[PDB]
């Protein structure tokens, strides 16, 4: 469901491309106004996926790198979402792939957690910084470990990204696949340079904060 | 549609020095990661080097040792190979291809390169006998440091003179465009191919690749398949 106050908003949140067209036809400034949260017809079709909405709307040469009230730009919502497309055609027109929102959150931050694997790639080849921290100082390979995406953690490395960043709590990726107990996702980050001795902020090394006998299948990996 | 044209491909005594070139069109080339791959006579997919779209991004296998460099031209659309020094185990056909990770989706025909004058790390079985309707199996052994739970091994189907085809990445998915008879899967440090209800038209070689990391992609020495 859409929330927007706006119309056109609406429209381009259902995909009505027409309706929006003779919309806009009508008053050209509807391309571009803003709702109650400061998006425009554009946030709205990245949200739903409607890629010749999107489109259409850049052709008109709306500007594709506003925030909404949330810091949430095109980019941001489409790489969320997992809008191939979208993301593709964004990217084309000069989107920003290092904009951050309120939270600190690159759009490739939501691609690595959601699993968008394509999107991922293309922002990563467009010159995406791998490394971005968030205000809690986590990166894509935090919510790539967390989660448990094997493909994800690959693609990420990659394209060069650290193993061994520590968030707010002190704790690198390593320590976040242990904890939810992620056995391939923490074998290959061991694999690939990712330390056994890094302690979080209560001192605990990833083998503390494993779960089953993953501490041990690591510490073989790396003391034999 | 998608077209990779290698050239540059000419025989060469020992010694000597060339450079392939690959001409893309019917994509953006300028956003994917591309490579190079080489098939020896009778001998696997060796892939050679990787270059990202930026040129930001460039890995070599470890047997280059500073011989091989890719280069390539986003304005132009092409890639190319500085290859130094040619060896004679360097006889191979040099494939262009697109992708990243173990999504090679992309080859090109190809171009010979002959230089005129210790198996693979993979182990697959060397024929395989099938009956139009039935099913077989292709397997793709190596150890734990080859075939883990942790990486992937993807399958390559070739006819004579053609472009090598994607058939499964990440162990067990396949392409759009690729028929479910073809499938995959893995126990332990080993990975399995199969196809069910043969056709005539399935009779080809194939090839697995084991993904492992950026710089490191093992292969098996190929499967020849043979449809009664």
């Amino acid at each position: 469901g859409c929330v927007s106050n706006l119309m056109v908003c609406n429209l381009a949140y259902s995909g009505k491309l027409e309706e929006l067209k003779e919309s806009i036809l009508a008053d050209k400034s509807l391309a571009t106004r803003t709702d109650q949260d400061s998006r425009t017809a554009l946030h709205w079709a990245c949200s739903a996926g409607h890629t010749e909405i999107v489109e259409f709307l850049l052709q008109l040469g709306v500007p594709v790198n506003d925030k909404d009230d949330a810091g949430w730009s095109p980019l941001h919502i489409a790489a969320s979402a997992g809008r191939d497309e979208i993301v593709k055609a964004l990217l084309g027109k000069g989107a920003q792939v290092n904009a951050v929102n309120q939270n600190g959150c690159t759009p490739l931050h939501y691609a690595a957690s959601k699993n968008r694997h394509e999107i991922a790639v293309m922002l990563l080849e467009g010159g995406a910084n791998p490394d971005a921290k968030d205000h809690y100082e986590a990166t894509a390979m935090h919510r790539a470990a967390a989660k448990g995406n094997l493909k994800m953690i690959h693609i990420l490395l990659y394209y060069k990204a650290s193993t061994n960043i520590q968030d707010t709590e002190g704790n690198t990726p390593l320590h976040l696949a242990c904890d939810e107990e992620r056995v391939e996702e923490a074998k290959l980050l061991v694999s690939q340079g990712a330390s056994i001795y890094i302690e979080n902020k209560e001192e605990k090394t990833p083998l503390q904060v494993a779960k089953g006998g993953l501490g041990l299948i690591l510490k073989r990996m790396v003391e034999g | 549609e998608v077209q990779l044209v290698e050239s540059g491909g000419s025989l060469v005594k020992p010694g000597g020095s060339l450079r392939l070139s690959c001409a893309a069109s019917g994509f953006t080339f300028s956003n994917y990661s591309m490579n190079w791959v080489r098939q020896a006579p009778g001998k696997g997919l060796e892939w050679i080097s990787s270059i990202s779209g930026s040129s930001r991004y460039i890995y070599y296998a470890d047997f280059v040792k500073g011989r091989f460099t890719i280069s390539r031209d986003n304005a132009t659309n092409s890639l190319y190979l500085q290859m130094n020094s040619l060896r004679a185990e360097d006889t191979a056909v040099y494939y262009c291809v697109r992708g990243v990770i173990d999504k090679f989706d992309y080859w090109g025909r190809g171009t010979l390169v002959t230089v005129s004058a210790s198996q693979s790390v993979l182990t697959q079985p060397a024929s395989v006998s099938g009956s139009p309707g039935q099913s077989i199996t292709i397997s793709c052994a190596g150890t734990s440091s080859d075939v883990g739970g942790y990486n992937y091994v993807s399958w390559y189907q070739q006819h004579p003179g053609k472009a090598p085809k994607l058939m499964i990445y990440e162990d067990s998915k396949r392409p759009s465009g690729v028929s479910n008879r073809f499938s995959g899967s893995k126990s332990g440090n080993t990975a399995s191919l199969t196809i069910s209800g043969l056709q005539a038209e399935d009779e080809a070689d194939y090839y697995c690749i084991s993904y492992i990391s950026s710089n490191t992609r093992l292969f098996g020495g190929g499967t020849k398949l043979a449809v009664l």
